[PDB]
């Protein structure tokens, strides 16, 4: 019945336009009004803009007041959202649902859409840095130890990290990367290995990353 | 007269969609409720 | 305005009964309407309550919403199901939402986090740059708190948290990275990583050399 579908996202560098647009099935479109309403990767929901049923009623918040602007056309049952000289804090997915009144003072939502992916950055491939987490002062709890290798400003994923040669896999721990405010990858990668060879042995580890043909050899 | 009077009844006359109880409100261009909903009834040995 | 305040999140196990609410920082809670909202992880969100307690066609009752003065806040009572039915949940009442909380089923007895925290090595300090590591393992459900303080108070610029993701053993890693740079790791005495695994905290101090 109530079936919404969104369309017009895409990589877009800061500084650029971008256009929305949201078509919308099976109920009348003539008497419901609809919200724009857009989450935060881990952090919550925030409303952005409302139409009214007809027209008029144009709601907006603080930050998004006068960058965006919000339009629907009743004959052809669509959305449009125009939005231009964007920032990097607004890059996330944007949602196009409709309310349950007919206007939008009600703040009401129902059967929303499936969302989009718009993001603004600088992306950039960049050659990784790896730099050796070291271990503590030949304190232990169970004879193990506790170091591994960082690798930081790399994009895009993903990256290959391995030790000695890829001899080594029992207690190798690698996490997902982290996206940073500058929009690059990072991550670490441990090695659970008993104290005994601290002093000793030493660890070598090797880092992959093919976009930007990088291939490291970092010792701990 | 009120000033802002006749505009009043403008934006009373032609925003209407409030979705209540009854339905569907709208009012036409000279006053009285448009599309209500209708019960048809027969009489039937003094019944209805 | 006011914010709305929620717990992070809460679990328990199949067949028992428990209350969600969140509470009304500044104003009367009942002066307006508030509404709860479910969203199962990776799809987009649906109407589960909304005008305080009323239930939405298709809603298999057994949902229920507590608006009681109390303390400034609204609750949910809901009964003892679990199934499928656990992800995050929001409240919202006027342009604002909550802060997020999920239900887990509980599935493996839970376990203490393990934390590692690594300073900054001496040659990221000699590139004007420091990273600190706290990496969290081995903890259940994937719901932690991850805190950095300056020995004094908490600090919160450049801080970077990792979402955490199932393991193989089915259960969750975490890693977060503190970004500063040596004038300011060498300036103060020592920084605390502070984890929280549903109330359960754990505090790891480093210090320079």
């Amino acid at each position: 019945e109530v079936q919404l579908v969104e369309s017009g996202g895409g990589l877009v560098q800061p500084g650029r336009s971008l256009r929305l647009s949201c078509a919308a099935s099976g109920f009348t479109f003539d008497d419901y009004a609809m919200h724009w309403v857009r989450q935060v990767p881990g952090k919550g929901l925030e409303w952005v803009s409302g139409i009214s049923w007809s027209s008029g009623s144009i709601g907006y918040a603080d930050s998004v007041k006068g960058r965006f602007t919000i339009s629907r056309d009743n004959a052809k049952n669509s959305l449009y959202l125009q939005m231009n000289s964007l920032r990097a804090e607004d890059t996330a997915l944007y949602y196009c649902a409709k309310d349950r009144a007919s206007s939008w003072y009600a703040y009401g939502m129902d059967v929303w859409g499936q969302g989009t992916l718009v993001t603004v950055s600088s992306a950039s491939t960049k050659g990784p840095s790896v730099f050796p987490l070291a271990p503590s002062s030949k304190s232990t709890s169970g004879g193990t130890a506790a170091l591994g290798c960082l690798v930081k400003d790399y994009f895009p994923e993903p990256v290959t990290v391995s030790w000695n040669s890829g001899a080594l896999t029992s207690g190798v721990h690698t996490f997902p990367a982290v996206l940073q405010s500058s929009g690059l990858y990072s991550l670490s990668s441990v090695v659970t290995v008993p104290s005994s060879s601290l002093g000793t042995q030493t660890y070598i580890c090797n880092v992959n990353h093919k976009p930007s043909n990088t291939k490291v050899d970092k010792k701990v | 007269i009120w000033k802002t009077g006749p505009l009043f009844k403008r934006v009373l006359m032609s925003s209407k969609y409030a979705d209540g109880v009854t339905g569907r409100v709208e009012f036409n261009e000279d006053g009285d409720r448009k599309f209500a909903n209708y019960s048809i009834m027969n009489l039937q040995n003094r019944k209805l | 305005n006011f914010m709305l305040t929620q717990p992070h999140s809460v679990s328990e196990s199949p067949g028992k009964t428990v209350t969600i609410s969140c509470t009304r920082s500044s104003g009367s809670i009942a002066s307006n309407y508030v509404q709860w909202y479910q969203q199962r992880p990776g799809s987009s969100p649906t109407t589960v309550i909304y005008d305080d307690n009323q239930r939405p066609s298709g809603v298999p009752n057994r949902f229920s919403g507590s608006i009681d003065s109390s303390s400034n806040s609204a609750s949910l009572i809901i009964s003892g199901l679990k199934t499928e039915d656990e992800a995050d949940y929001y409240c919202q009442s006027t342009r604002v939402f909550g802060g997020g909380t999920k239900l887990t089923v509980l599935g493996q007895p839970k376990a203490a986090p393990s934390v590692t925290l690594f300073p900054p090595s001496s040659e990221e300090l000699q590139a004007n740059k420091a990273t600190l590591v706290c990496l969290i393992s081995d903890f259940y459900p994937g719901a932690v708190t991850v805190a950095w303080k300056a020995d004094s108070s908490p600090v919160k610029a450049g801080v970077e948290t990792t979402t955490p993701s199932k393991q193989s053993n089915n259960k969750y890693a975490a890693s977060s990275y503190l970004s500063l740079t040596p004038e300011q790791w060498k300036s103060h005495r020592s920084y605390s990583c502070q984890v929280t695994h549903e109330g359960s905290t754990v505090e790891k101090t480093v210090a320079p050399t």
